[PDB]
DNA sequence: GCATGGCGCCCGAACAGGGACTG
DNA sequence: CAGTCCCTGTTCGGGCGCC
């Protein structure tokens, strides 16, 4: 059956044309089995025969299921998605069992011949022209045309959701007060009504698609729980995800390592804390796809703890509207973070982890606020409210952070758990100049033509210093020079730059980064106990100033 | 088909096509707003649903106003408004009154509605596509666009203004003392009157507007104690600008010194009459910072000096319409915040310090936006124009709440900046 | 020169309903701030809150008496209403319409008050005092002072204007306040004056009831045994 | 229903003096009280408004500070009018409120209440009725308290009191009291007693006659 | 001669704009 | 200042995972 749906128009890309690609030959075999098929089609009104006219055409070829061995027609729709209209796609995001209220009853259904069952518009088939070639030389093949849905047309899905959509809309509004969880061609239909009174109005929906084209086949969910509804599994009162199988082989390649990740990730969504970070590494560089690779310990690590959460299951949580929502932070390995979000004591709703290291210079109240950023929208998008809060940092630690930091920030509302490791600043410099420590003079150059430079100091005492350095630039430099300052001097010193760079840098109270050397001086300042850093504009002739200069303006051109 | 008048037609810059941003995640609370508010919409047809056909878009969510407690719908139309352009500023821009900065007081009227009086052009009616999100993606999102003037779209006020400038004809020869500026979704309202007066005066103009159709929203004043709505009227006198002022210390040690130096040095930018060397010689060799240091009669005499050049206009400042205005906010420390207003670099149109609304609940990002939408606020009064923001703060984080405490018909451009206390160049004292 | 002023029926019968009348000048109920609020206060006990009205017409009542109470105005006639409906003795007490307004985000006060209004409730039938001399007697008269009294009881309503000797005498005179006994007001006066003077040189005691028309004088005759 | 309190009632002290009365509330009203001055007259006037700020025209002697939940008005040196009640009004919330007032009286050397009772007048007697007037006279201060006693033998039925204001003059109080009895009654006894107990003598003046 | 579309993740490359050096 | 280089941030491409 076909639909009475109003048929959504599609153009062709600005001043392109439809596909015009040669068809393949193919074996008698092929063909002839082709016809069986595509003659059916014709018959069930999918596609219909073209004229001569059409000029268009895209090829079609045909595989075989080894299971049944039968054939099916694969059309290759590949050079029309280059010409067809881009849409505005509207499917955002894939709805999660979080988001699932507990329901009295529930049924989920699929629709059959989703995409063969919309109308495509009238004025577009043409495109969708295509021949199957005769059995030889003879006269040309068969043409052919779409009259529904390609599949693997570009428009193809989302003109599909508006259609089933649209087609809903009247029966929601008819009964508000049952949800229909659509995603596709599959719904999660559910309500606090009687298992009977309910049923009465699943079928009164059936007929309704029904009535409507869209065929509810016998494949449906009725009493059936667990549901297996978006690669999860629903029961009553709690919901699993569906087994994984992680590949286990003996040979690991770059790329099996992206099929045990990514659903390490798919995991990481229930499974509290899950490390990745670990095997993570093995793949970058510019690797190839097909290339072996040897499993690091460090890894084999991440595989050890993985797996051994993976063997003993559990269970999420369905959310409860009155009861806030909580997200607990943790802090894991350098760079991880994890969280739960649940509304009672243990259980559940969702868990998952943090780990995009934004910058290079960073800390980690910095990665905590954005865990929390993070965590915030995640949850809006799910229960459409904002969570409140536990995290491993005290009131204090923060209150200090953010009335010093330049940058604006804050943080919802959100209590402190004790439960370590802790977050916290490691270090801290001062707001005036130290009394009883030498004031270094730091600096250092570099020429471009060169790459070679050097950096150094010189005290108010008389002490200097000049390190020569090799492929580096002035940032680099006058960035190390500060580091010097930083081992040749006490536990108490004051230092000064010209570099507003390696100041901020700096200031920003950075506990880790991605260059060694600021790490280092990252290492120096936790180490000390007392530094404090002041700037001058350089080449303006202030104080000690001049006198580092000139001690390192030996090579300052050509 | 709400008016026989005849639509103007509008064509997007050459060699750019509509806008095509993304829909951000929107909270329950507005999005059960903006549902509603659109359904509405929908029936008499000011809007119309479309499906994934329409490859534009535009975000939108709702702000429910504190000015009147009802939902506001907002679309965030500055892509399309940016696509779009000889139209409003070039072919017709609206005008801007020298002296509505000169009234004492000055109120604001949100004359949206008056929009869904006029058909919008047949064609450009795809790029004002928006959609509607859905709590846990239950479905896919609603989508619909607009077939009269849009809400916050530079263009319609444009297109408005003749319709407009006949409205207020009346009430102006009937009142020349007053003084009336239309920017997109508002009408700014200034009068010399007692504020009591003034208060009247505008509640008199809501009539002769609604005498024509056009509503205009309605503002609660409450009894109990914040009376917040005493500060809906605008006052363009304590907008005092904000001078630089050099430090005063009775001993100078040496870092001391270096700090007046640079800043001295930095400003040297702004006004060229700022020397340095007299009074940097004082620092001539290496020595310790908390060294104390004698203020010589040559050098006490350019510091007491220097800062007589730091207390008057810049040297001659030009507004051009023309070019665009950009803003800066440092974020001071505790609560208060400064701001220059400049089209030119080292060349301020004006500089000033937000100080901070008692509700800042100690909330930078809540007191950003605030000083965002203040700042604003003050450059359509004063210039007539929006600047471009470089806002002190993580995108990131801005991006996740900057609506929570927004309350505006209109949105500014931004962008991000993380540069360092450079020098306390606009002094914290 | 701003200046309001209660109008009313200062004495209503129980369950009746009485509206009392604030006319003001120097401001109107118009401009933004402003409002009226009408205070209460008993005989002697303190200040009571009754209702506001304010410009936009969102009047507040004391919720205790929201079901007896009503607020309104006349912007043009610069007046402003106060309705109580089933009045009870209770309710008896001074009523005072101040000039409210709001000036700033945070000062609200009540600027300027009136005089005040003296309702009060009583079945009570107008009727005039009788007066009773006061003079001492089995402790006769002592070459000191003494002290001669007068009671006026049983009059309805207040007041009554009392004075010894038609004024003549002042300087050691005390009229008590009244009280209410059965319904009925009491009171009496207390003029002290040195021997050498009483009998000798007469003492009246002055006593007036404007609401009956009567005034009657009472000679201090000294006492007999 | 926010309720203000006044614990400090009845406070007297003298002119220069400085004075500090008490407002506390029910909950933070953040500085939204107002302070109100009626004298004895009648008439009330604004002092302060907002906790801290004077109303015009009011004497620079005038300043009351506070928070949250206490707040005190504090009279500079005393002048011959401050000598009145004080109300102070929370405005934080409707309902409206006013404390329980703060009377401002004058410190005076104590004295003793000069007593004086009396025979029912003939002429009361005469239409049926018995009254036993009872002046107790300029004493100091208002703390003081009356006894009736019939042939020894206490009586509370029929016994009206009232108590005069301080005297502006001479800062004193007076308080009349009335033992109300039938005729019959009256012409059933023969001794009535009146009690002074003032904090002045341990004794209770007594003053008393039999018909 | 092998889906179409969506979101997530991890990585690296091209790209953009602000500050600093060189002639 | 004009012409280039450093450096950091942001966006977009590729592969996998899930639907
Ligand atoms: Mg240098």
């Amino acid at each position: 059956p076909i639909s009475p749906i109003e048929t959504v128009p599609v153009k062709l890309k600005p001043g392109m044309d439809g596909p015009k690609v040669k068809q393949w030959p193919l074996t008698e075999e092929k063909i002839k089995a082709l016809v069986e098929i595509c003659t059916e089609m014709e018959k069930e009104g999918k596609i219909s025969k073209i004229g001569p006219e059409n000029p268009y055409n895209t090829p079609v070829f045909a595989i075989k299921k080894k299971d049944s061995t039968k054939w099916r027609k694969l059309v290759d729709f590949r050079e029309l998605n280059k010409r067809t209209q881009d849409f505005w796609e509207v499917q955002l995001g894939i709805p999660h069992p979080a988001g699932l209220k507990k329901k009295k009853s529930v049924t989920v259904l699929d629709v059959g011949d989703a995409y063969f069952s919309v109308p495509l518009d009238e004025d577009f088939r043409k495109y969708t022209a295509f021949t199957i070639p005769s059995i030889n030389n003879e006269t040309p093949g068969i043409r052919y045309q779409y009259n529904v849905l390609p599949q693997g047309w570009k428009g193809s899905p989302a003109i599909f959701q508006s259609s089933m959509t649209k087609i809903l809309e009247p029966f929601k509004k008819q009964n508000p007060d049952i949800v229909i969880y659509q995603y596709m061609d599959d719904l999660y239909v559910g309500s606090d009504l009687e298992i009977g009174q309910h049923r009465t109005k699943i079928e009164e929906l059936r007929q309704h698609l029904l009535r409507w084209g869209l065929t509810t086949p016998d494949k449906k969910h009725q009493k059936e729980p667990p549901f297996l509804w978006m690669g999860y599994e629903l029961h009553p009162d709690k919901w699993t995800v569906q087994p994984i199988v992680l590949p286990e082989k003996d040979s690991w390649t770059v790329n099996d390592i992206c099929k045990l990740v990514g659903k390490l990730n798919w995991a990481s969504q229930i499974y509290p804390g899950i490390k990745v970070r670990q095997l993570s590494k093995l793949l970058r560089g510019t690797k190839a796809l097909t290339e072996v690779i040897p499993l690091t310990e460090e890894a084999e690590l991440e595989l050890a703890e993985n797996r051994e959460i993976l063997k003993e299951p559990v269970h999420g949580v369905y959310y409860d509207p009155s009861k806030d929502l909580i997200a607990e932070i943790q802090k894991q390995g350098q760079g991880q973070w994890t969280y739960q979000i649940y509304q009672e004591p243990f259980k559940n709703l969702k868990t998952g982890k943090y780990a995009r290291m934004r910058g290079a210079h960073t800390n980690d109240v910095k990665q905590l606020t954005e865990a929390v950023q993070k965590i915030t929208t995640e949850s809006i998008v799910i229960w459409g409210k904002t969570p409140k809060f536990k995290l491993p940092i005290q009131k204090e630690t923060w209150e200090t952070w953010w009335t010093e930091y330049w940058q604006a920030t804050w943080i919802p509302e959100w209590e402190f758990v004790n439960t370590p490791p802790l977050v916290k600043l490691w270090y801290q410099l001062e707001k005036e100049p130290i009394v009883g420590a030498e004031t270094f003079y730091v600096d250092g150059a570099a020429n471009r033509e060169t790459k070679l430079g050097k950096a150094g100091y010189v005290t108010n005492k008389g002490r200097q210093k000049v390190v020569p350095l090799t492929n580096t630039t002035n940032q680099k430099t006058e960035l190390q020079a500060i580091y010097l300052a930083l081992q040749d001097s006490g536990l108490e010193v004051n230092i000064v730059t010209d570099s507003q760079y390696a100041l901020g840098i700096i200031q920003a109270q950075p506990d880790k980064s991605e260059s060694e050397l600021v790490n280092q001086i990252i290492e120096q300042l936790i180490k000390k106990e007392k530094v404090y850093l002041a700037w001058v504009p350089a080449h303006k002739g202030i104080g000690g100033n001049e006198q580092v200069d000139k001690l390192v303006s030996a090579g300052i051109r050509k | 088909p709400i008016s026989p008048i005849e639509t103007v037609p509008v064509k997007l810059k050459p060699g750019m096509d509509g806008p095509k941003v993304k829909q951000w995640p929107l909270t329950e609370e507005k999005i059960k707003a903006l549902v509603e508010i659109c359904t509405e919409m929908e029936k008499e047809g000011k809007i119309s649903k479309i499906g994934p056909e329409n490859p534009y878009n535009t975000p939108v969510f709702a702000i429910k106003k504190k000015d009147s407690t009802k939902w506001r719908k907002l679309v965030d139309f500055r892509e399309l408004n940016k696509r779009t352009q000889d139209f409003w500023e070039v072919q017709l821009g609206i005008p801007h009154p020298a002296g509505l900065k000169k009234k004492k007081s000055v109120t604001v009227l949100d004359v949206g509605d008056a929009y869904f009086s006029v058909p919008l052009d047949e064609d450009f009616r795809k790029y004002t596509a928006f959609t509607i999100p859905s709590i846990n993606n239950e479905t896919p999102g609603i989508r619909y666009q607009y077939n009269v003037l849009p809400q916050g779209w530079k263009g319609s006020p444009a297109i408005f203004q003749s319709s407009m400038t006949k409205i207020l004809e009346p009430f102006k020869k009937q009142n020349p003392d007053i003084v009336i500026y239309q920017y997109m979704d508002d009408l700014y309202v200034g009068s010399d009157l007692e504020i009591g007066q003034h208060r009247t005066k505008i509640e008199e103009l809501r009539q002769h507007l609604l005498r024509w159709g056009l509503t205009t929203p309605d503002k609660k004043h409450q009894k109990e104690p914040p009376f917040l709505w005493m500060g809906y009227e605008l006052h363009p006198d304590k907008w005092t600008v904000q001078p630089i002022v050099l430090p005063e210390k009775d001993s100078w040690t040496v870092n001391d010194i270096q700090k007046l130096v640079g800043k001295l040095n930095w400003a040297s930018q702004i006004y060229p009459g700022i020397k340095v060397r007299q009074l940097s010689k004082l620092l001539r060799g290496t020595k310790a910072l908390t060294e104390v240091i004698p203020l010589t009669e040559e050098a006490e005499l350019e510091l007491a000096e220097n800062r007589e050049i730091l207390k008057e206009p810049v040297h001659g400042v030009y507004y051009d319409p023309s070019k665009d205005l950009i803003a800066e906010i440092q974020k001071q420390g505790q609560g208060q915040w400064t701001y220059q207003i400049y089209q030119e670099p080292f060349k301020n149109l004006k500089t000033g310090k937000y100080a901070r609304m008692r509700g800042a609940h100690t909330n930078d990002v809540k007191q950003l936006t605030e000083a965002v939408q203040k700042i604003t606020t003050e450059s359509i009064v004063i210039w007539g124009k929006t600047p471009k923001f470089k806002l002190p703060i993580q995108k990131e984080t801005w991006e996740t709440w900057w609506t929570e405490y927004w309350q505006a018909t209109w949105i500014p451009e931004w962008e991000f900046v993380n540069t360092p206390p450079l020098v306390k160049l606009w002094y914290q004292l | 020169q701003i200046t309001l002023k209660e109008s009313g029926p200062g004495i209503v019968q129980p369950s009746q309903p009485f509206r009392l009348t604030c006319t003001f000048s120097g401001f109107s109920l118009s401009t933004s701030g402003i409002g009226v609020t009408w205070i209460r206060q008993p005989s002697g006990k303190g200040l009571e809150w009754l209702a506001t009205i304010w410009w936009d017409d969102d009047n507040r009542y004391n919720p205790s008496l929201k079901s007896r109470l009503t607020v309104s105005k006349d912007t043009s006639n610069n007046q402003a209403f106060l309705n109580m409906m089933t009045v009870e003795t209770a309710d008896t007490a001074i009523y005072y319409c101040a000039q409210s307004a709001i000036t700033s985000v945070t000062d609200s006060a009540m600027d300027h008050w009136g005089q005040g209004t003296s309702v009060t409730v009583s079945s009570a039938k107008t009727t005039p005092p009788s007066v009773y001399p006061l003079a001492p007697g089995s402790a006769a008269q002592t070459n000191s002072m003494v002290t001669l009294g007068c009671l006026v009881k049983g009059y309805f309503p207040e007041p009554v204007t009392v004075t010894w000797n038609s004024g003549s005498l002042s300087s050691g005179v005390h009229t008590f306040p009244a009280v209410l006994q059965s319904d009925l007001y009491t009171l009496s006066s207390s003029v002290t004056v040195p021997s050498s003077t009483w009998p000798s040189e007469t003492v009246t005691c002055n006593v007036a009831h404007p609401a009956s028309s009567t005034k009657v004088d009472k000679k201090i005759v000294p006492a007999d045994c | 229903d926010i309720q203000m309190t006044q614990t400090t009632s009845s406070l007297s002290a003298s002119l220069g003096d400085r004075v500090t009365i008490s407002c506390s509330a029910s909950q933070d009203i953040s500085s939204y009280l107002n302070w109100y001055q009626q004298k004895p007259e009648g008439t009330v006037k604004l002092l302060i408004y907002y906790t801290s700020s004077l109303h015009s025209g009011v004497p620079s002697r005038f300043s009351g500070s506070g928070s949250g939940t206490d707040y005190s008005l504090t009279i500079s040196n005393l002048e011959p009018e401050d000598i009145a009640t004080y109300y102070c009004q929370q405005y934080s919330k409707f309902p409206w409120t006013f404390g329980g007032g703060t009377k401002l009286e004058i410190k005076r050397a104590d004295a003793a209440p000069t007593v004086s009772i009396f025979p029912p007048s003939s002429e009361q007697l005469t239409s049926g009725g018995a009254s036993v007037v009872c002046f107790l006279n300029n004493f100091y201060p208002k703390d003081i308290n009356v006894k009736w006693k019939i042939d020894g033998s206490e009586r509370q039925n029929g016994v009206l009191n009232s108590w005069t204001d301080q005297d502006s003059k001479d800062s004193t109080y007076s308080m009349s009291s009335t033992l109300t009895l039938t005729k019959d009654e009256y012409e059933r006894h023969n001794s009535y007693t009146c009690e002074a107990t003032h904090k002045t003598s341990t004794s209770p003046i007594v003053k008393s006659f039999n018909r």
